[PDB]
């Protein structure tokens, strides 16, 4: 029933936090903000895993968007922090991310990860 | 060999009939092969800067025809949105037909 045409009372807020998580720059203040965002999102993952998985295609699309950028700007912009945060979040959503409904966005996220691995294999 | 840049010479040719025929050839070949289409996006983008209006219209229509597989980058997107500024209504309509089918990677592109 997680894919139903329904509105959660908390979905917009986790959307706000996941935007804060993904969007970052070279600023260490923004990195602290992203770390706090990862903390809150991770606590929500361990506490309410089903809610986050409904927002999986969003973060999948963001991962798709961020993959092209070359290695030097990828490391300088701290995009590796975002990548390891989303990877840890997916790990902490362990027994539920493998369902059929979450399969497509999961494959999208994994596609972004392997594309990153191929592009910066040097 | 002397076969290098055959389509480069065709698209840079001084007669718009030759360039239109080259555009059609690019359309058919891209409908056959997607990798060639990805390679030749940039030259189509150059044809969107073409001085002849009919060449621009036909290149845009072919790009629309072959957009189903390719995906653009920020350079391609800003160049495409640049020609959309142009005054002639028909080419703007052609850009509108193009954007209906075009792909995009980054949200900033949208």
């Amino acid at each position: 029933g997680a894919a139903s045409s329904s509105v959660c009372k908390l979905d917009g807020l986790i959307h706000r936090f996941i935007t804060l998580l993904a969007d970052t720059s070279d600023s260490r203040a923004l990195e602290n903000r992203g770390a706090d965002a990862s903390m809150a999102c991770r606590k929500l993952a361990v506490a309410h895993p089903l809610l986050l998985l409904r927002h999986l295609p969003m973060i999948a699309a963001l991962l798709h968007g961020r993959t092209h950028l070359n290695f030097q700007e990828f490391r300088q912009q701290n995009h590796l922090s975002c990548f390891l945060h989303v990877l840890g979040l997916l790990e902490l959503l362990q027994p539920h991310v493998f369902r059929s409904e979450h399969q497509g966005a999961l494959w999208d996220c994994l596609l972004s990860f392997i594309r990153l691995l191929l592009n910066y294999r040097k | 060999s002397g076969a290098c840049g055959a389509f480069v010479h065709g698209l840079e040719d001084e007669m718009y009939e030759v360039r239109i025929a080259a555009v059609e050839a690019l359309c058919m070949l891209a409908q056959s092969s997607p990798s060639f289409a990805e390679k030749c996006l940039d030259f189509l983008v150059d044809m969107f800067n073409d001085e002849i209006e009919e060449v621009r219209l036909q290149s845009i229509h072919t790009m629309r025809k072959i957009s189903n597989n390719i995906t653009l980058r920020e350079d391609q997107l800003d160049t495409v949105l640049a020609v959309l500024e142009d005054s002639s209504r028909d080419i703007r309509e052609a850009l509108h037909e193009l954007l209906c089918c075009t792909n995009v990677s980054t949200k900033e592109g949208i």
